[PDB]
């Protein structure tokens, strides 16, 4: 088998392969190009990806996710400590290292974050294997640029456990820059800004490419910002509208809030290519039918602070890197939320009308660059 | 003035009705399993273990009903699609009556 590029994500992972002069992003057993970074443990078995995610309501305490927030960290780490209140699975202390404590096959089992990430990597390896019809041993796995050696080593270790020969571990903004062939460009040093906005985290990295050498000049962002927050504001809007029209509070019912939330995420996606989205939810709450619509302009207003807020990390990254925005040669969009036209407008306007590298699917760009790298190292 | 466009939405709803019937059958089986536990010779500890395995199966049933609701909620039917709108409302009320029966079981075991 060939060598693949795996983007090991916080919430979603993605695998690609370079073949026939092109990058193929490999769809999983459910036809999905992205697989949730979820693992579930039960009385007789272990579930990974979509299966694990779907079975969460049934097995909340034993469904592990967000391992990327724990991998390579100490128990005392700010992120580990802050996050566990939210996580339904238990996070214990094994001599200063977090472990996920779960009930598995009729016994209490404790797993390190690399053992959890190795299960996700094993699935990504299987995804590529079913598509190619060949054994897949070699892989290039991405990590965030702010990752320290311990975090980087733990990710490499998750590879080794999964049965992978980790050819190289590369930075996510380096992989996104490789995907667009920014190193192949002719001229002097190139200052590249990678704007990465997904579902839960925001990451801005500025890199300098001089004679094919990638140097991370600065990192900034928001650990807890993404598409979920945009959904939240849409939900606030609809609940308020339901209140105005019917004088009823749907927040009382969590199944009503969930149906409205699911419709909101879908309406948000429509608003990236259309200027209006319509929603029809029968018997939403207290037998009332909620038929409504939202304009792209209204969606933008609801999230105005969050969208604008994305420029603060950008200004900060420029500051640490000691650069003027006029010094930024290339802007790369990464993450599903960078599909938002307002976000695209804010970033272009900020950089005096410079065009954005957004042709490659934002969710797949990191996997894309890692698939190009894996091919080079074969 | 019945349209071919409406027949596509009615087909969607027919597929979702079948899916509702199948989950409904599971609920009936869980009700029969619950009677089994109640009327059988299990001691307190094994009764607690059995009803919890049943609790997990009833949460799964609820999740399957919630995903049916979530699929129905993708439908957009204009005012003219009267037959589609009536079928959609009837199907939603039918699932909500099933979710209420799931809750009766779920809230009172394990
Ligand atoms: N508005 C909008 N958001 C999108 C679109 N496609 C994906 N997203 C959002 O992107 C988010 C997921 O981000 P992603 O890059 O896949 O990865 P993550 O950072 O690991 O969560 C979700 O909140 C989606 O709603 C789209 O077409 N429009
Ligand atoms: N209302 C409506 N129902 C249809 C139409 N075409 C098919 N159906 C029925 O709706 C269901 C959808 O099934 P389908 O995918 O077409 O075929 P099947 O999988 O072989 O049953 C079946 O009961 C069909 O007989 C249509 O034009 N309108």
């Amino acid at each position: 088998g060939p060598a693949v590029g795996i983007d090991l994500g916080t919430t979603y992972s993605c695998v690609g392969v370079f073949q026939h002069g092109k990058v193929e992003i490999i769809a999983n057993d459910q036809g999905n190009r992205t697989t949730p970074s979820y693992v579930a443990f039960t009385d007789t078995e272990r579930l990974i990806g979509d299966a694990a995610k779907n079975q969460v309501a049934m097995n909340p305490t034993n469904t592990v996710f967000d391992a990327k927030r724990l991998i390579g960290r100490r128990f005392d780490d700010a992120v580990v400590q802050s996050d566990m209140k939210h996580w339904p699975f238990m996070v214990v202390n094994d001599a200063g290292r977090p472990k996920v404590q779960v009930e598995y096959k009729g016994e209490t089992k404790s797993f390190y974050p690399e053992e959890v990430s190795s299960m996700v990597l094993t699935k990504m390896k299987e995804i590529a294997e079913a598509y190619l019809g060949k054994t897949v041993t070699n892989a290039v796995v991405t990590v965030p640029a702010y990752f320290n050696d311990s975090q980087r080593q733990a990710t490499k270790d998750a590879g080794t456990i999964a049965g992978l020969n980790v050819l190289r571990i590369i930075n996510e903004p380096t992989a996104a820059a490789i995907a667009y062939g920014l190193d192949k460009k002719v001229g002097a040093e190139r200052n590249v800004l990678i704007f990465d906005l997904g579902g839960g985290t925001f990451d801005v990295s500025i890199l300098t490419i001089e004679d094919g050498i990638f140097e991370v000049k600065s990192t900034a962002g928001d650990t807890h910002l993404g598409g979920e927050d945009f959904d939240n504001r849409m939900v606030n809007h609809f609940i308020a509208e339901f209140k105005r029209k019917h004088k009823k509070d749907i927040s009382e019912n969590k199944r009503a809030v969930r149906r409205l939330r699911t419709a909101c995420e879908r309406a948000k996606r429509t608003l990236s290519s259309s200027t209006q989205a319509s929603i029809e939810i029968d018997s939403l709450y207290e037998g009332i039918d909620f038929y409504t619509s939202i304009t792209r302009a209204r969606f933008e207003e609801l999230n105005a602070d969050l969208f604008r807020g994305t420029l603060d990390p950008v200004e900060k990254a420029l500051r640490d890197a000691k650069l003027d925005k006029s010094q930024i040669h290339d802007i790369v969009l990464v993450g599903g939320s960078t599909r938002i036209p307002k976000i695209q407008k804010l970033l272009q306007d900020f950089f005096n009308g410079k065009e954005l590298n957004k042709s490659i699917n934002p969710d797949e760009a990191v996997a894309y660059g890692a698939a190009v790298q894996a091919a080079i190292l074969s | 003035s019945n349209s071919p466009q409406e027949e596509v939405e009615l087909k969607k709803l027919k597929h979702l009705e079948k899916s509702v019937e199948k989950i409904a059958d599971q609920l009936e089986e869980l009700n029969k399993e619950l009677t089994g536990i109640q009327q059988g010779f299990l001691p307190k500890d094994l009764q607690a273990e059995a009803l919890c395995k049943l609790d997990r199966r009833v949460k799964a049933t609820i999740e399957q009903f919630m995903k049916i609701l979530e699929e129905i909620d993708t439908l957009i039917l204009p005012e003219n699609f009267k037959d589609s709108r009536l079928k959609r409302k009837g199907l939603v009320k039918k699932v909500q009556a099933f979710l209420a029966e799931c809750d009766t079981v779920e809230q009172n075991i394990c």
